[PDB]
RNA sequence: GUGGGAGAGGGUGGUGGAAUUCCCGGAGUAGCGGUGAAAUGCGCAGAUACCGGGAGGAACGCCGAUGGCGAAGGCAGCCACCUGGUCCACCCGUGACGCUGAGGCGCGAAAGCGUGGGGAGCAAACCGGAUUAGAUACCCGGGUAGUCCACGCCCUAAACGAUGCGCGCUAGGUCUCUGGGUCUCCUGGGGGCCGAAGCUAACGCGUUAAGCGCGCCGCCUGGGGAGUACGGCCGCAAGGC
């Protein structure tokens, strides 16, 4: 318990999954949710709607906190991204801001073959 | 002889004596390198685009000097011995370069 | 490098007469310049070899001019050597 | 592709070399921290490969960014 | 020679930010990861997601191009030093000093070798999960040499434009990089596209010839046997010629 109200919603959203975690103003975790947080376990976790059910899922337990107002910063491509910012706009917490900070390294470091035909 | 801009970010917290202290330095490490002052901009604490060591704001200073080539690098890693000094930059003077003109 | 003053000074020293910029010695003596410069370079700097090319040219560029001397006037062609201190 | 409105062509008469003019050099990136293409800076290829190095410089100097967040997604 | 220009040409030192991994701290909890679907794997000794701080290695996003530089291999953050080549203008100097080039000498991607450092990410071999009739593979989880630096070897390639170098001659049009000029246009050096004449088995080439010519070098002479055997030279070896 914290009585928080106001702070970040950051949606990692990879091919794989959608994790989505509510923290406050200086950063710190207040909640998480994910694919398999939910019911959710194979592939399906990569799935939009359980980017749905993860941002619902972590919206009413930061809801729990008190929270009311949250920025969204965004990171990573995958479905369930879009999903996961309009769930959250649905979700009974103002947004007040979306922000992408996707990570980008400036030619850094080798991919996996998977990922290659770039650097 | 050539002539080159010297620019010098400093600390934006240095009060007046510590201030006044880094630049008597710096130009007694431009007068033992052999480089002669023409002209001097002080600018001052300006905001910056990113954090430079923790700071958002940095103390710019800017130098146009003559001095000898084979020392000029020398002179660079000199400035960079002091702990309140953020970042140097040599660049070998150029005449503009006008768009619009 | 090779700053103007230097250059002067050494295109005045080979002039055959005053004016004279072009003359086999004075090419020589400019080769010679580049070529010590050069050799200076990459006594240091092992690993460069693309100047190194260069250099080749360069001393490939001044045998033939000497050789040119050497062919024409054999006494220019000696007092050449002996003053710029070039072969052996 | 580039299609509001010609960088340079609303600009006044600036110097290209100059590395600590924040202002100026402030247009040519994009909301990231982006150098903006030609079709968007509207300069030619000697000034495009000029306001470059200037931009990098000014870069290291910490005077203009690296990149930035991209806001309202 | 004088004056002016563009450039990831090269060598040395410095230096910047992003990202990855790891370490420390905070907050937080039931999973994360991964695939066609999964499983191995990692996580209650607290992972994943988030913030703060630190360490280290490697590579330089945007600019970036249908662009530039180099003899080729090849060259890309920024700064300074050292240094090679090249283009233009002036028409100033030397007065055929030229071209080619068997041998020689040097350079020569990747992998590979030696000594010593280094080691984040990736990864032959290998160890596992899966797939399959089987799966020695493709897919997934790990992972050593190696990839990195210094010095010394190796000398190969679809080392490709599959097009030796130099010079002269033979319509134009069009885009582009870089100079100069009387600057809508003219003139020079690069890079592309369409095409006169002409050439070509055809495809195509066509002032960046594969056209018309001259000079010099290298090479070919049906396929397999075979880049093998023998010999010689080179190499620590792999192996090369
Ligand atoms: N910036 C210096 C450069 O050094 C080069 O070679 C140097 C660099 O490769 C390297 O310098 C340091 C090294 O001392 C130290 N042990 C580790 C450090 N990470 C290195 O620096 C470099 O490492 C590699 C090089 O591939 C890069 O990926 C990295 O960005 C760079 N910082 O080690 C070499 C000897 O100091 C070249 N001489 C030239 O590019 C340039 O001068
Ligand atoms: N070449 C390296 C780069 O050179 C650029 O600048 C280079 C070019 O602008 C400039 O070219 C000049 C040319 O302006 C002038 N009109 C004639 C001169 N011969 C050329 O210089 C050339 O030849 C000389 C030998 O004589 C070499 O030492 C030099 O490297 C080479 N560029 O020479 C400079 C040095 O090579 C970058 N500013 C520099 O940062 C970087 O090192
Ligand atoms: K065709
Ligand atoms: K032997
Ligand atoms: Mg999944
Ligand atoms: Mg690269
Ligand atoms: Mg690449
Ligand atoms: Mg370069
Ligand atoms: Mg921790
Ligand atoms: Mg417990
Ligand atoms: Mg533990
Ligand atoms: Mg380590
Ligand atoms: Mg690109
Ligand atoms: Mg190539
Ligand atoms: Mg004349
Ligand atoms: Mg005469
Ligand atoms: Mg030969
Ligand atoms: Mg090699
Ligand atoms: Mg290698
Ligand atoms: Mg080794
Ligand atoms: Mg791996
Ligand atoms: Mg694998
Ligand atoms: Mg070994
Ligand atoms: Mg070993
Ligand atoms: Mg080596
Ligand atoms: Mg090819
Ligand atoms: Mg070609
Ligand atoms: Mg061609
Ligand atoms: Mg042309
Ligand atoms: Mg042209
Ligand atoms: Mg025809
Ligand atoms: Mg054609
Ligand atoms: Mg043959
Ligand atoms: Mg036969
Ligand atoms: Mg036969
Ligand atoms: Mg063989």
């Amino acid at each position: 318990k914290r009585q928080v109200a106001s702070g970040r919603a950051y949606i990692h959203a990879s091919y794989n999954n959608t994790i989505v975690t509510i923290t406050d103003p200086d950063g710190n975790p207040i909640t998480w949710s994910s694919g398999g947080v939910i019911g959710y376990k194979g592939s399906r976790k990569g799935t939009p709607y359980a980017a749905q059910l993860a941002a619902l899922d972590a919206a009413k337990k930061a809801m729990a906190y008190g929270m009311q107002s949250v920025d969204v910063i965004v990171r990573g491509t995958g479905a369930g991204r879009e999903q996961a910012i309009r769930a959250l706009q649905a979700s009974g917490l103002q947004v007040k801001s979306i922000v992408d900070d996707t990570p980008v390294p400036h030619n850094g470091c080798r991919p996996k073959k998977k990922f290659r035909k770039a650097s | 002889m050539r002539r080159y801009e010297v620019n010098i970010v400093l600390n934006p917290n240095l009060d007046q004596s510590q201030l006044a202290l880094e630049k008597e330095i710096i130009q007694r490490a431009l007068e033992n390198y052999g480089a002669r002052v023409e002209k001097v901009e002080e600018l001052g604490l300006r905001r910056l685009a990113y954090p430079i060591a923790k700071d958002p704001q940095g103390y710019f200073l800017w130098y146009q000097v003559e001095m000898p080539e084979d020392r000029v690098n020398d002179l660079a890693r000199e400035l960079r011995i002091r702990d309140n000094v953020r970042r140097v930059m040599v660049v070998k003077s150029q005449e503009p370069f006008l768009a619009n003109a | 490098p090779i700053t103007k003053e230097e250059k002067q000074k050494v295109i005045q020293e080979f002039a055959r007469f005053p004016g004279d910029t072009g003359s086999t010695e004075v090419q020589v003596a400019l080769l010679t310049l580049r070529i010590n410069r050069l050799s200076e370079h990459l006594k240091v700097h092992k690993k460069d070899h693309h100047s190194h090319r260069g250099l080749l040219m360069m001393v490939g560029q001044r045998r033939r001019l000497l050789r040119y001397l050497q062919r024409e006037d054999p006494e220019r062609y000696r007092a050449l050597i002996e003053k710029l201190g070039i072969r052996g | 592709p580039s299609r509001k409105a010609k960088v340079k062509a609303t600009l006044g008469e600036f110097d290209l070399r100059d590395y600590r003019n924040v202002e100026v050099l402030k247009r040519f990136l994009s909301e990231t921290g982006k150098i903006l293409p030609r079709r968007r800076t509207g300069l030619s290829a000697k000034e495009q490969r000029i306001l470059a190095k200037t931009i990098k410089r000014a870069r290291i100097l910490g005077l203009l960014p690296f990149t930035e967040k991209l806001v309202r997604k």
